[PDB]
């Protein structure tokens, strides 16, 4: 789920896929867990330098 | 000398002609460690007994617009409040 | 000296002397010249692409970092900076 690829459907064929898991971004580890353990998206915003 | 001194005055003899001919005095100097490409050029100041006023001209790159031109100086001493 | 209003330098020099008699003697001249300017017959152009897609509208701005003494492109980012 760390990969780059092009998509299958066929409308995506040449479309270019970047993807991430966002699992293992393991953005939880970054606090305690004492803190909460739910931790949900509120809004996510893109950058491409 | 030996056993005497070089200081010593003892000829009235007159100047010789030929030899090389005299240029106009150009002095184009080596640079420091900043590269300032810089001229000097005497002027012809000849006439003291011993001692005389010791004015050059002198170009030096970056230097601004003196009484002698864009470049150009003659080093009058003087004193002055720092401004820099 | 070159006359030039913007400005002017030194541009030649001559030793001469006379004789009681109203005679000219002199040695040669000593010539001087400096780096011409004329956007008129010199101006040229050629395309940055080198600099492709720089621009001050956005986070972009010329500066001389790390090394200093000729900009480079500095671009802010959100969070972080880049440099060519």
């Amino acid at each position: 789920n760390n990969n780059l690829a092009f998509g299958a459907g066929t409308d995506t064929k040449t479309s270019l896929q970047a993807s991430v898991s966002f699992a293992d971004l393991k953005i939880r580890e970054d606090y305690p867990a004492s803190l909460g353990k739910i931790r949900r998206i509120k809004q996510i915003s893109v950058t491409l330098p | 000398m030996q056993n005497s001194q070089d200081f010593s005055i003892t000829e009235l003899s007159l100047p010789k002609g030929g030899g090389a001919i005299t240029g106009m005095g150009e002095a184009l100097t080596p640079t420091g460690p900043d590269g300032m490409a810089a001229l000097s050029l005497p002027l012809p100041i000849s006439a003291g007994r011993g001692y005389a006023p010791a004015f050059t001209l002198n170009y030096n790159s970056g230097a601004g617009n003196s009484p002698f031109g864009l470049g150009w100086d003659c080093n009058v001493m003087t004193i002055r409040r720092r401004t820099h | 000296y070159d006359e030039s209003a913007i400005a002017s330098t030194l541009v030649f020099v001559r030793r001469v002397g006379h004789e009681q008699d109203g005679n000219v003697v002199t040695l040669p001249p000593l010539e001087l010249a400096y780096q011409d300017f004329s956007p008129r017959h010199h101006a040229h152009w050629q395309p940055m692409d080198v600099l492709a897609n720089f621009n001050a509208i956005q986070r972009w701005q010329l500066v001389d970092l790390k090394g200093e003494g000729l900009p480079g492109l500095l671009y802010q980012d959100k969070g972080a900076w880049w440099y060519r």
